[PDB]
Order: structure tokens, then C-alpha cells, then sequence
């Protein structure tokens, strides 16, 4: 069949992770323990278990440890759960180079071992950031390697932005934009959300006046279970990972989605609401309701995929997408006419026990590519600018092998893409 | 992973440690006969980073005790904590070092250095991965300006790939407390500039400042001047030996701390700081401990942060809190006093976290900031050093021992570079 | 003050689109797309230039300035490969007598103009060879010395402490010492140079003469500097990439303390970060101090080496920018 293998590198990476496994153990049925088209994430062993297909890294060895002690450990199989030695450090010439270039190898003949139990392997999922040091540089090196190996496979990453005002790293800035200069001419596809957007969302439709990341987490779990079930379910108009890569990628570099998942309605919003699929899509079309620090209505959607769930009907999702494009605020490209796909499944969402979400018969995620984003591109390279005027945080680069002029290419290649991005819209 | 060489140099750096060693013993459930009764695994998890364990459940700090008289150090056997340590790491001889640095650094010092140094080895020999070398002393006196100074030396000759720390008591102008301390000073910061990777400088005026102010405390011993120091040291290294939402490595703390190589010399800070009474007129928010964080009245080095602007800021919080609540709160306060945050550096903070509070507290936090206002103190002490050289006052005791005039002078030019340096970065 | 000379000299592809062109000789062509750039230095020697050219046209003048009491700096920078070590020092055993580079050229000449000078004035020269490795200097006049560090002096020398200072009366002798030395310092092999430099060889000649009493000394620093190497051309691993970290910080703070100056020179408030690395702070006259400096910049033509002649071009160009300020070193 076809079936897929999770990698999550990173702190944040396998944070998320963790969410996501236990919400794929709630839908398929699964235990902590693994007792019990559900083999596209999970394995079966002799007898009773079921083994993620799943690889875990970070040279951080106390991200790791915690999972190998938590109650999520024995659904786990100890060859997955790689550790290293000292961290990257907030340093993609730690991730890349160095540290690197001595543990990918094991990681990369496990991933070849796990693929010689997939007969259909269709591809892969990266979980990192934009902002971790091992996240920025050794994905990126994971990321090369598979390319080497595989090149035709399918293969996805699910990036954390870098929220333009907010920031938690002092090199958030260089690290992205040395993860853009290599990910970006190997990886074809590549969903993307900040935590900005994420907490504001949490602040206004679901009344949380606390915003941690669990909750976030396992908002980013939702919007993958909703990308994944047309593999893991049943439904009729069905999708694969390959169809995104044709659907949102125009041009072969402009590749970087954004995402949004809507009902994000508490305990009492749900009632008080109907919660009709016309209303669901409306909102994922909201300005506030999108996962990035991006206003949709500053440029065009060339392409859109969205992905309906639960009790749905074609004709009414067919009569909402006609009274979106009526709208004349919401902004289409002038050459791409048809800018939509459909994504419908009988298996509606379900949400885990202690968490934010209420239960909703249908939902949607929302995926679409923007000449808009190209703002949020601008501030970065903005912000490299003015802190590489000073060269400042420079001496922790240079002495794990690096050069002056790779930081300038880097950003002679974010003008390049800005520059494409500004003809797409014209 | 990531095993930290702990070593203590002079009067002050020894008695400092003790108690040091009394607080991460006390956090880590080791009483005094070095045996574990604690109540959390996560107590023994990370043990390793400052004990080795012996036969009998006995865990021993690795810890290096250095004087050049026996005095302190039987002192330090005599206490409470003192028979955890074992009898080799003591080191000591028995001529008196005169406050002089000539003593500590070229003649006496350089009698006993070589056995330290195989103590050192020893230790990092025993160590799964070696991070560090923390270090204890003061800046003035013979010991550990001189002594100190020579064994940096020679352990980043020895080990120049790993991270080099110290916490380092510093003068206060306005009260002296050694006739020759400008003299200690400067030679000691000449060599610390070149051979540490951060300094943490505190100085005895901020201490008693806060113990006046805050902790109502008409009558400060020196026991709780040491407490606040190793409420500080401790918390820089939590996320070493704990987990976290967002973890701090020490090498990346260093990370987001050191903009150039030369400006690693940071004020710590702790919250919360009250009196037993003025407890219950206050709640225990994020952002109260922001507040009081960012209070100059909770500084330990000898400057008013408004005279100069931080060039970058660390916190480390401790306890269970909500990131976004956390990010937002500090970037209300950088909206609110930007001009006190360079504009080189967007994002000028970074935040750490640790799950895991220090005992009878439900909140924590710690204060790094490397400041341009700091210049100050390094201005005080250069025009303090300068007059008495002017006049060659005192300086038979140093040139008796084979010191030079141009040696000197090299010194100070360093320091006035040094201030430069943070003129140019205002 | 004078401004320091910078020379560009284009080493020749082993045995094709070169990416570089010489204009004159005084210009030069990258090729660069779909917009040129053109350099103007001192001078520029395409890929024919015979090593005595070299000499006669870049080393030539500061050895007679040496004579005259003014110190003196020639220092070869570029990228691996480039030709830094064949320029200054020569083949290692090659062809190898005419191939002899412009250090083994300036003491014969040195020693030649001292002969004449001969015929109540008296000339005393000693030497030193030195390298820096990885922020670490070694002494390759004596194996077994250990514990060098920098100073800094009222003669505004900064000098390593505990060098071995030999005294050399001609031409011969300077070359044992040479030779010696030129075996001491670290060679490693990289994909890129099989005889790679892993340090900066510092080549020192004191000459002093005494008229009698006038007392004129010149410091003569003849600099092959280690050069920046990527690490996936190279494939510099362990050893060989500690070192090549060490090479490329080094020279980034050479660049930094260059880019500084040009600040300072004009109008402006910068400070030199001359302590960052022991080789700036060695350098630190000779870049906008009391000293004659000339900087040999090398590169390779050559499509690949596109960025990285660039960015030799680029420093290049930035130091001719430095004025220094040279005066007589005398005394009476
Ligand atoms: O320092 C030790 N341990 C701490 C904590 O784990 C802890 O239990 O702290 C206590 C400390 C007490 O004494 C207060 O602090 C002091 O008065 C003090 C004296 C000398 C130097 C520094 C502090 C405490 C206070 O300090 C600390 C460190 O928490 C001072 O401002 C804070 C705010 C606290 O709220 C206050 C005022 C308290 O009143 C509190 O009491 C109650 C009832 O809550 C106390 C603590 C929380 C206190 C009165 C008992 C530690 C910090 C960082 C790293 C590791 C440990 C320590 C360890 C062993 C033995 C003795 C002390
Ligand atoms: N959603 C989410 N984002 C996180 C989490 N932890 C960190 N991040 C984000 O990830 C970035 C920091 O990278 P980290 O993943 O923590 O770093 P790392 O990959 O572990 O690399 P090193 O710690 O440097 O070895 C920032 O943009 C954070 O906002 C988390 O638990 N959840
Ligand atoms: N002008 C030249 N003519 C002939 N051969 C040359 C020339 N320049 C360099 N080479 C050859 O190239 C090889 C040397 O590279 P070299 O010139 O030693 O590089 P380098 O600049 O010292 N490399 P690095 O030490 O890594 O910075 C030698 O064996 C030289 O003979
Ligand atoms: N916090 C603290 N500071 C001290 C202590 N003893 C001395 N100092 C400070 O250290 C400096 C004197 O150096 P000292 O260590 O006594 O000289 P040494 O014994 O030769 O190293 C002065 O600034 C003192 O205020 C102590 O027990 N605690
Ligand atoms: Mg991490
Ligand atoms: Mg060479």
C-alpha cells in the first residue's frame, strides 16, 4: 500500500511529534503500548504491537530522554530514538558541518531500513524549525542526503517561521535564512506556521488566555492528521502527497504553503453556531484565522487546496468555493483561473482528551501559495541586513568551517526569489 | 552528556563555592554524608554534570579546591558540607600570597599549578563528554586574581575546544577593600579577556544594595551574599540538568550572549527578591518577575543599566508558565524602553525555560545582560589603577617578583580598548 | 599619509572559461553576469608573470626602503591555492632555482645593497621565523620551544616573546635559516592544495645600521598567510578542519580590521579590532601604522573560483583604501 515514514528533528520537531503520534494512537485506535489503511503510519510487529514508522533525532539528549521515560516509550521501538552529544548550540555550523557529519549516516541507514518495509513507500515527513540549531543546518544536511538516495520520493517539511516581532533566539535570523539557501533546491514541498498567529488565534475564538505550547503542538497535529487522512481514510475525492507537489507548486522554487484548520471553536462556541460548511470556509478565508503573520489581502493565492473532513457534501463546498470567488476583496492570480483543489473524507477530526478543541462534524484545512508571504521574506532579509552590518554573533559561525561570501549568496538568492514572487503577482 | 569541571581559587571563590555546592547539593536531593534522599527521578537524571557516584550510593562533587595558605580551606573541611568533598581535591601550600598577583600568577602559584592541572586531568579523564570548567574567585585579591589567571591559562591550552566560566567578585569604587585591588583587578581582567568564554561579574555594593532595598535585611552576613551568587549560578546551568519547553545549552547561552569575542562580561540578576512580610502584597506573575528582573535595584553589578543600553539580555525562567504570555510580556517591555536595546539586534532577548521550579517556589527566574553601561565599572578601575601608577605606588612588591613597566601598560591599554569598544557599540 | 600598494597576481590554471581577464597593467576583467565589475590596483600580473617580475615589481622598493630605516611589510593573501606560498617562498624543490620566490630574492638583494653600502657605517641583521597555528605561535627556528606569546613594545614592535632571533652576516646564511624554518611550518593536504599552508608563516628580518652615532632600524616582515578554504572543496575533516576554522577567522578578522581602517580613513568613528587575532595584532603597524606595506593579493582564474576571487578582489580593493603613516626609525 501506499505508506509513509515521520522524522522529527529538532526540540520543537519532536515536541510535535509527540502530539501527533498520540493523536494518530486516538484515531486509528492504538494504545500506548501499541495493542489494539492504518499502515501508513504504523508497522506491525509478530503480534500485539504496532511500531510507528517514525524516526526521532536531537543532539540534545534531554528532549529524548523525557519521551523515552514518559507514558508514550514502549509504543516506540529504541533502534528510532537516536541521541548525540553536545547540541547544535543555536548554530547551523554545528548542525551542518560538524556535529553533522557523524551521526546522519546511522540516521540515514535507518530511514533506508525502514523503507525496505514499505513496498509502497510514498514518501516522507520532516518536522524541524526555522530557528533550532539542529533544525536549521542538519535537516537541511537529512534533507541533501535523501535527495542523494531517493530523489523521486515525495518529501515534506513542516517549518516554524520565524514570527517577525516576536522573537526567542538572538540567530533566529541567519540560521532561516542559511535552512532557505540549501532546503530550498531539494525539498518539493513545504507547509509552514509561526506561533504569533497560533497564540493570537488561541487568544480570540477559543477564549485561552494562557498560550503554551502543548496546546499550540497539538494544534499543528490537527492541520497534519487533516493532510495525511486522505492516505490514512477513506473518502471521495482522495489525495496523495504527489498531488499537493503538482497542485501548489507552480514554479518549481516558489514552494512554501501556509496552513490554517478551521472550526478553532472552545466548549461553549460551538454552541450558540450552527457550524455550516460555507461558514467554515468563509472563516479559514479569514485574515485573523490564518497560521502566519501575513495579510492574504496584500497580494494573490496562485494555488489553494483545502481539505474538508467528516459529514460533508460536495455541492454545498462547490457553492461555497463560487461565493468566495464572487468576493472581490479576496484576490485571485490573473492567470491561474482554476486555483483550487478538493479534499473530502468520511473520517471527521477527533480531538484529544485535555486539550483545546471541541468536537465538530466537519472542518477543513486550508493550504495555499501567496505573492503576500513575500512580505514576511522581505523582514527577514531586512533583519539579517542589519544585524550582518555589524557582523555581529559572527564568531560562533566562522570556527565550524563557514565563509563571508555564503551569507551573501544566501541573500542574493532571497532577492531573486522576492523578485519572482513580485512577477507572479503582476 | 555535557559533565562540568567545577574549581574554586582564592578566599572568596572557596567560601562562594561552599556554598554553591551546599545550594545544588540541597536542589539535587545529596545530603551531607553524600548519599541521595530525594522524592523525582528527574533529581538523579542529569546528576552526572556535577557528581560522580561511588560504591555506596556516595555521590562526590567534582570539584577542585585551590589556596595558597591552609586556612580557608580547613575551614571549608570544618563545615557543614565540607567531608562531602574528597580529601585529594584539596591543593594547597602554605606561603601567603600578600594580595599580590605576582604571587598567585608567577612564583607561588606556579609551585602548586602542575598538581592542580593533574587533578584537572583526572577529572576530564572521568568524564562521559566534558562541557566546562566553572571558576570561583575574586578579581582583587592574590589567589584567585593571579593563581586564577594562571590555571585559565593553562586549561584552555589544554582543552581550547570546550566552554570557560567563571564567577568573578569585582571591586567597588566607591568602597575599596584592598589597598593594591586596582592593581589585582586590572592584571587579572588583561588575561581574562583572552581566556574565558563569559565572566560573570559581581560586585559586594550591588549585593548589600539589594539585601537593604528588597530583602530587608538591616544586617547582611557574607553566608547570604554567597546564597544570591549561587542562586545565580545555579540557575545558569539548570538546563543543563533538567528539561524544559525551550532548553538553554551553556555554549548556547554563550550563543546568544556574545556578539564579539571580546564583550563577555555580564551583570546577573535573580527574581524573586522580597523580604519575609512584603511577600503577601504580591502575586507571583511572569510578568512581575519581568519586572522585578528588570529592576536596577535587582542588579548585582555596579552600574545603572539607563547609563549605557543592553546590548543583548538572557532570561532563564523557572517553573510551569506559558511561553506566549512570557514573549509577550518581554516584547511589551522592549516596545515600551527600546532605546535601552540596541537596534543592531532584532529580538534583543532570549528566553530559556526549565520545567521544573527550584524548591518553595512556584516561579523562578534568572537575569543575564550584557550592557554598554558596564563600561563604567572598567573606566573606574582603569582611572584608579592610572593615578597610583602615575606615582609607581607599590610597585616593588611586583617588580621584586620580575614584573614590568610595559607589562603594565599593556594592561591598561587593553582596558581603555575594552571601553572603546563599548563606545562604539552605544 | 601613502597608501598602501596592492598587487594582484593571476596564477595559472593547471593544465576553459577563464571568468578573468586582464585589461592592462593596471586593470583587470572578472566576467561576472549580466553586470561587469572592474578592479584597479597597483599592478596585476597575468598567468605568464616569471617570478623574478614579481620581485623586481612589488619587493624591489620596500627593500630599499628597509635600507633606509623604514619598516617594511609584504604579505601574500588569497584563497587556497592561490599561489600565496609559491609567490613568497617559492616551489620546494621543483625548475626550482629561478622558481625561488620573493623571500629567498629580498635577502640577496638585502644583502647585496648592505655589501655596497660598505664601501664607517656598520649593518647588524638577525632573523626570525615564526608561525601562527590555530591562535598558537611556534618558533620554526626551534622545534622544541613552547609558550610563545605577543607583546607589545615602546619600539611600537609587537614581537613574539622568545623567538629565536639568528644573527646573519650574508645572503647563505639567511637561507639555511630560511630553509630550516620552511620545513617547520605546518603543511596538510586538502583536496584543494596537497602542500596546503595550515598557518601564517612570519618571516621577520631586523636589519640596524649605525653610521658613526645615527642608529637606523628596520623591521622587514615578509607574511605567507594561510588561506580561506570551504570546507566542501577541501574537504578539510577533523585536523585539517579544526585548522582550516582557525585559517578562516584569522583572516576574517584581517578583513574586519581592514574594513575598520577604510572607515577611520575617512571621517568616521571605528575602532580596529587589532587584538581579535594574534596575526592582526602582529600586523597591526603594517596596517595603517608605522610601516610600508604591500599586499600581494592572489588568485586563480578559473569559472569555480568565481566567488572566492571575488571576495579577494573585493578585500583587496578595500586595502588599497589604508593610508599608513611610515617615518624613519632613527635614533642619534
Ligand atoms: O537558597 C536556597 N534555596 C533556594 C530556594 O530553593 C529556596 O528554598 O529559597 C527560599 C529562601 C528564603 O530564605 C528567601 O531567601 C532569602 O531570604 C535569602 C537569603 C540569603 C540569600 C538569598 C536569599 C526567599 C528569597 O530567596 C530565594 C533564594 O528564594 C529572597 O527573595 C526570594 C523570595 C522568596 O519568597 C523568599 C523571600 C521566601 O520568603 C521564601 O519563603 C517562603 C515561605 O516561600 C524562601 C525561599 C523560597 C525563604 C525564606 C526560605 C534556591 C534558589 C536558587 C537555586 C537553588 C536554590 C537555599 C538552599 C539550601 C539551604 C538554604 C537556602
Ligand atoms: N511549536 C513549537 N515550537 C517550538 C517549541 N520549542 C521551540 N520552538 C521553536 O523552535 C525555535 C527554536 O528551535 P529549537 O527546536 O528549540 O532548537 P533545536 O532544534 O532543539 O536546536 P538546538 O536546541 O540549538 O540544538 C523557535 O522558533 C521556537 O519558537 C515547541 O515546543 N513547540
Ligand atoms: N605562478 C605559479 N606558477 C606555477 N605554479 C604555481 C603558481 N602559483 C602556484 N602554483 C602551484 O600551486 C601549488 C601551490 O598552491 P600554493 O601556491 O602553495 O597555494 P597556497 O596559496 O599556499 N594554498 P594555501 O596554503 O591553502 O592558502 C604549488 O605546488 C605551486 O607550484
Ligand atoms: N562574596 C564574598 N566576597 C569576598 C569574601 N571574601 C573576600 N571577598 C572579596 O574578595 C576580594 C578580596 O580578595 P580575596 O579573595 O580575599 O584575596 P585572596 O584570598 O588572596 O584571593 C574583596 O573584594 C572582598 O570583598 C567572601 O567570603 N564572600
Ligand atoms: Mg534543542
Ligand atoms: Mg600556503
Amino acid at each position: 500500500m501506499r505508506e509513509c515514514i515521520s522524522i522529527h528533528v529538532g526540540q520543537a520537531g519532536v515536541q510535535i511529534g509527540n502530539a501527533c503520534w498520540e493523536l494518530y494512537c486516538l484515531e486509528h485506535g492504538i494504545q500506548p503500548d501499541g495493542q489494539m489503511s492504518f499502515n501508513t503510519f504504523f508497522s506491525e510487529t509478530g503480534a500485539g504491537k504496532h511500531v510507528p514508522r517514525a524516526v526521532f533525532v536531537d543532539l540534545e539528549p534531554t528532549v529524548i530522554d523525557e519521551v523515552r521515560t514518559g507514558t508514550y516509550r514502549q509504543l516506540f521501538h529504541p533502534e528510532q530514538l537516536i541521541t548525540g552529544k553536545e547540541d547544535a548550540a543555536n548554530n547551523y555550523a554545528r548542525g551542518h558541518y560538524t556535529i553533522g557529519k557523524e551521526i546522519i549516516d546511522l540516521v540515514l541507514d535507518r530511514i533506508r531500513k525502514l523503507a525496505d518495509q514499505c513496498t509502497g513507500l510514498q514518501g516522507f515527513l520532516v518536522f524541524h524549525s526555522f530557528g533550532g540549531g539542529t533544525g536549521s543546518g542538519f535537516t537541511s544536511l537529512l534533507m541533501e542526503r535523501l535527495s542523494v538516495d531517493y530523489g523521486k520520493k515525495s518529501k515534506l517539511e513542516f517549518s516554524i517561521y520565524p514570527a517577525p516581532q516576536v522573537s526567542t533566539a538572538v540567530v533566529e535570523p541567519y540560521n532561516s535564512i542559511l535552512t532557505t539557501h540549501t532546503t530550498l533546491e531539494h525539498s518539493d514541498c513545504a507547509f509552514m506556521v509561526d506561533n504569533e498567529a497560533i497564540y493570537d488565534i488561541c487568544r480570540r475564538n477559543l477564549d485561552i488566555e494562557r498560550p503554551t505550547y502543548t496546546n499550540l503542538n497539538r494544534l499543528i497535529s490537527q492541520i497534519v492528521s487533516s493532510i495525511t487522512a486522505s492516505l490514512r481514510f477513506d473518502g471521495a475525492l482522495n489525495v496523495d502527497l504527489t498531488e499537493f507537489q503538482t497542485n501548489l507548486v507552480p514554479y518549481p522554487r516558489i514552494h512554501f504553503p501556509l496552513a490554517t484548520y478551521a472550526p478553532v471553536i472552545s466548549a461553549e462556541k460551538a454552541y450558540h453556531e450552527q457550524l455550516s460548511v460555507a461558514e467554515i470556509t468563509n472563516a479559514c478565508f479569514e485574515p485573523a484565522n490564518q497560521m502566519v503573520k501575513c495579510d492574504p489581502r496584500h497580494g494573490k493565492y496562485m494555488a489553494c487546496c483545502l481539505l474538508y473532513r467528516g459529514d460533508v457534501v460536495p455541492k454545498d463546498v462547490n457553492a461555497a468555493i463560487a461565493t468566495i470567488k464572487t468576493k472581490r476583496t479576496i484576490q485571485f492570480v490573473d492567470w491561474c483561473p482554476t486555483g483550487f483543489k478538493v479534499g473530502i473524507n468520511y473520517q471527521p477530526p477527533t480531538v484529544v482528551p485535555g486539550g483545546d478543541l471541541a468536537k465538530v462534524q466537519r472542518a477543513v484545512c486550508m493550504l495555499s501559495n501567496t505573492t503576500a508571504i513575500a512580505e514576511a521574506w522581505a523582514r527577514l532579509d531586512h533583519k539579517f541586513d542589519l544585524m550582518y552590518a555589524k557582523r555581529a554573533f559572527v564568531h560562533w559561525y566562522v570556527g565550524e568551517g563557514m565563509e563571508e561570501g555564503e551569507f551573501s549568496e544566501a541573500r542574493e538568492d532571497m532577492a531573486a526569489l522576492e523578485k519572482d514572487y513580485e512577477e507572479v503577482g503582476v | 552528556m555535557r559533565e562540568i569541571v567545577h574549581i574554586q581559587a582564592g578566599q572568596c571563590g572557596n567560601q562562594i563555592g561552599a556554598k554553591f555546592w551546599e545550594v545544588i547539593s540541597d536542589e539535587h536531593g545529596i545530603d551531607p554524608t553524600g548519599s541521595y534522599h530525594g522524592d523525582s527521578d528527574l533529581q538523579l537524571e542529569r546528576i552526572n554534570v556535577y557528581y560522580n557516584e561511588a560504591a555506596g550510593n556516595k555521590y562526590v562533587p567534582r570539584a577542585i579546591l585551590v589556596d595558597l595558605e591552609p586556612g580557608t580551606m580547613d575551614s571549608v573541611r570544618s563545615g557543614p558540607f565540607g567531608q562531602i568533598f574528597r580529601p585529594d581535591n584539596f591543593v594547597f601550600g602554605q606561603s601567603g600570597a600578600g594580595n599580590n598577583w605576582a604571587k598567585g600568577h608567577y612564583t607561588e602559584g606556579a609551585e602548586l599549578v602542575d598538581s592542580v592541572l593533574d587533578v584537572v586531568r583526572k577529572e576530564s579523564e572521568s568524564c562521559d563528554c566534558l562541557q566546562g570548567f566553572q571558576l570561583t574567585h575574586s578579581l582583587g585579591g592574590g589567589t584567585g586574581s593571579g593563581m586564577g589567571t594562571l590555571l585559565i591559562s593553562k586549561i584552555r591550552e589544554e582543552y581550547p575546544d570546550r566552554i570557560m566560566n567563571t564567577f568573578s567578585v569585582v571591586p567597588s569604587p566607591k568602597v575599596s577593600d584592598t589597598v593594591v585591588e586596582p592593581y589585582n583587578a586590572t592584571l587579572s581582567v588583561h588575561q581574562l579577556v583572552e581566556n574565558t568564554d563569559e565572566t560573570y561579574c559581581i560586585d559586594n555594593e550591588a549585593l548589600y544594595d539589594i539585601c537593604f532595598r528588597t530583602l530587608k535585611l538591616t544586617t547582611p552576613t557574607y553566608g547570604d551574599l554567597n546564597h544570591l551568587v549561587s542562586a545565580t549560578m545555579s540557575g545558569v546551568t539548570t538546563c543543563l540538568r533538567f528539561p524544559g519547553q525551550l532548553n538553554a545549552d551553556l555554549r548556547k547561552l554563550a550563543v546568544n550572549m556574545v556578539p564579539f569575542p571580546r564583550l563577555h562580561f555580564f551583570m546577573p540578576g535573580f527574581a524573586p527578591l522580597t523580604s519575609r512580610g512584603s511577600q503577601q502584597y504580591r502575586a507571583l506573575t511572569v510578568p512581575e518577575l519581568t519586572q522585578q528582573m528588570f529592576d536596577a535595584k535587582n542588579m548585582m553589578a555596579a552600574c545603572d543599566p539607563r547609563h549605557g543600553r543592553y546590548l543583548t539580555v538572557a532570561a532563564v525562567f523557572r517553573g510551569r508558565m506559558s511561553m506566549k504570555e512570557v514573549d509577550e510580556q518581554m516584547l511589551n517591555v522592549q516596545n515600551k524602553n527600546s532605546s535601552y536595546f540596541v537596534e543592531w539586534i532584532p529580538n534583543n532577548v532570549k528566553t530559556a525555560v526549565c520545567d521544573i521550579p527550584p524548591r518553595g517556589l512556584k516561579m523562578s527566574a534568572t537575569f543575564i545582560g550584557n550592557s554598554t553601561a558596564i563600561q563604567e565599572l572598567f573606566k573606574r578601575i582603569s582611572e584608579q589603577f592610572t593615578a597610583m601608577f602615575r606615582r609607581k605606588a607599590f610597585l616593588h612588591w611586583y617588580t621584586g617578583e620580575g614584573m614590568d613597566e610595559m607589562e603594565f601598560t599593556e594592561a591598561e591599554s587593553n582596558m581603555n580598548d575594552l571601553v572603546s569598544e563599548y563606545q562604539q557599540y552605544q | 599619509g601613502d597608501a598602501i600598494k596592492v598587487f594582484v597576481r593571476i596564477r595559472p590554471p593547471a593544465e576553459q572559461n577563464l571568468s578573468l581577464s586582464v585589461l592592462s597593467s593596471t586593470s583587470l576583467r572578472l566576467h561576472s553576469n549580466p553586470e561587469p565589475k572592474t578592479f584597479t590596483f597597483d599592478h596585476v600580473a597575468d598567468v605568464d608573470t616569471t617570478q623574478e617580475s614579481v620581485f623586481a615589481t612589488v619587493a624591489k622598493s620596500i627593500v630599499e626602503s628597509c635600507m633606509s630605516g623604514y619598516n617594511g611589510t609584504i604579505f601574500a593573501y588569497g584563497q587556497t591555492g592561490s599561489g600565496k606560498t609559491f609567490t613568497m617562498m617559492g616551489p620546494s624543490e621543483s625548475f626550482s632555482h629561478n622558481l625561488r620566490g620573493v623571500i629567498p630574492r629580498s635577502f640577496e638583494y638585502l644583502f647585496s645593497l648592505i655589501d655596497r653600502e660598505k664601501e664607517g657605517k656598520s649593518f647588524l641583521s638577525k632573523c626570525s621565523f615564526i608561525e601562527i597555528y590555530n591562535e598558537q605561535i611556534y618558533d620554526l627556528l626551534d622545534s622544541a620551544s613552547a609558550g610563545l606569546y605577543l607583546r607589545e613594545h615602546i619600539k611600537k614592535g609587537v614581537f613574539v616573546v622568545g623567538a629565536v632571533e639568528q644573527v646573519v652576516t650574508s645572503a647563505a646564511e639567511a637561507y639555511q635559516v630560511l630553509s630550516g624554518g620552511w620545513r617547520n611550518r605546518r603543511v596538510a593536504s586538502t583536496s584543494m592544495n596537497r602542500e596546503s599552508s595550515r598557518s601564517h608563516a612570519v618571516f621577520t628580518i631586523t636589519i640596524e645600521s649605525m653610521e658613526k652615532v645615527n642608529i637606523r632600524t628596520s623591521l622587514l616582515n615578509l607574511v605567507d598567510l594561510a588561506g580561506s578554504e570551504r570546507q566542501k572543496d577541501t574537504h578539510a575533516e577533523g585536523m585539517r578542519l579544526k585548522e582550516a576554522g582557525n585559517i578562516n577567522r584569522s583572516l576574517s578578522t584581517l578583513g574586519q580590521v581592514i574594513t575598520a581602517l577604510v572607515d577611520v580613513g575617512n571621517g568616521k568613528q571605528r575602532h580596529v579590532s587589532y587584538r581579535d587575532s594574534k596575526l592582526t595584532f602582529l600586523l597591526r603597524d603594517s596596517l595603517g601604522g608605522n610601516a610600508k606595506t604591500a599586499i600581494i593579493a592572489n588568485v586563480h582564474p578559473g569559472s569555480r573560483s568565481f566567488g572566492e576571487t571575488l571576495s579577494t578582489l573585493n578585500f583587496a580593493q578595500r586595502a588599497k583604501l589604508i593610508k599608513n603613516k611610515a617615518v624613519v626609525n632613527e635614533d642619534t
